[PDB]
C-alpha cells in the first residue's frame, strides 16, 4: 500500500506543478493559474472570467475539498463496490470448506 | 447531404429462477431425504441466478 | 502510430496580463513571455516569439483586479 500512495503522490505533485505535459512528454513547470485558465479555454471560457475572480474560484475549490472530507467521516455504502468484491471472495472459501 | 442511420443494442435479458428439489426430486420424499445429504450445491444455484 | 514529443524546453518569466492604459490586455491563443530585452506573445508546443499587437490580444477591464499585472506598450499597425 505504500508504493500505491508514492504513486499517488507522485501523480498528484505532477499535476500540481506540471499540469497536461508530464503525460505527453517530459514535464514543464507552469503556475497553477495560468494552468486554470488553460483548462478554463480547454471549456470554452476566456481567461478573464478566471482572472477577475480567481479568489471566489479558489474558495469554492476548498470548500467543495473540505465538503468531500466530512462525507466521507460518515455511514457507509460510499465505497460499497470494493467492500462487496472482498465479501464475495471470502463467502466463496468458506463454501469451498463446508462442502 | 444529410443522412439518419438505425443502431440496434442489446440491453438486458431474462430474468430466471429455479427450484433445485422440484426440478431434481419433483415429489419424492425418499429423493429429497437423499438430496439433503448434498448440501450447498443449490444455495451456490440460485445466489448465481438472483 | 507516429507522434510528435517536444524536445528541448527553455525557461522564460511570464505575466497573467499586460496594462497598457488603464485596460488589461490578455492574449487570445498563447502565454506572454519575457526574452530578457522585450515581452512576446508565443504558442505553449513551440516557440516562435511574436511581437504584441492589437490583433492577438483582447481588452477586459482596469489594471487593478488581476494578480500579477505588468507595465508594457501595446503595439497597433495604425
Ligand atoms: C531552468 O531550466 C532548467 C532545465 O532546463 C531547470 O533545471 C531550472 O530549474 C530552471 N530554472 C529555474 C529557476 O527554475
Ligand atoms: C531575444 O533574446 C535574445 C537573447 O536573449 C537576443 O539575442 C534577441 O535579440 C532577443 N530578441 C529581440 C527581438 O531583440
Amino acid at each position: 500500500d505504500d508504493m500505491i500512495a508514492a504513486y499517488t503522490a507522485a501523480l498528484v505533485s505532477g499535476t500540481a506543478t506540471a499540469g497536461w505535459t508530464f503525460g505527453a512528454g517530459a514535464a514543464l513547470q507552469i503556475p497553477f493559474a495560468m494552468q486554470m485558465a488553460y483548462r478554463f479555454n480547454g471549456i470554452g471560457v476566456t481567461q478573464n472570467v478566471l482572472y477577475e475572480n480567481q479568489k471566489q474560484i479558489a474558495n469554492q475549490f476548498n470548500k467543495a475539498i473540505s465538503q468531500i472530507q466530512e462525507s466521507l467521516t460518515t455511514t457507509s455504502t460510499a465505497l460499497g463496490k470494493l467492500q462487496d468484491v472482498v465479501n464475495q471472495n471470502a463467502q466463496a472459501l468458506n463454501t469451498l470448506v463446508k462442502q | 447531404s444529410i443522412s439518419i442511420t438505425t443502431e440496434v443494442m442489446p440491453v438486458s435479458m431474462a430474468k430466471t429462477s429455479v427450484d433445485c428439489n422440484m426440478y431434481i426430486c419433483g415429489d419424492s420424499t425418499e429423493c429429497a431425504n437423499l438430496l439433503l445429504q448434498y448440501g450447498s450445491f443449490c444455495t451456490q444455484l440460485n445466489r448465481a441466478l438472483s | 502510430h507516429v507522434t510528435y514529443v517536444p524536445s528541448q524546453e527553455r525557461n522564460f518569466t511570464t505575466a497573467p496580463a499586460i496594462c497598457h492604459e488603464g485596460k488589461a490586455y490578455f492574449p487570445r491563443e498563447g502565454v506572454f513571455v519575457f526574452n530578457g530585452t522585450s515581452w512576446f506573445i508565443t504558442q505553449r508546443n513551440f516557440f516562435s516569439p511574436q511581437i504584441i499587437t492589437t490583433d492577438n490580444t483582447f481588452v477586459s477591464g482596469n489594471c487593478d483586479v488581476v494578480i500579477g499585472i505588468i507595465n508594457n506598450t501595446v503595439y497597433d499597425p495604425l
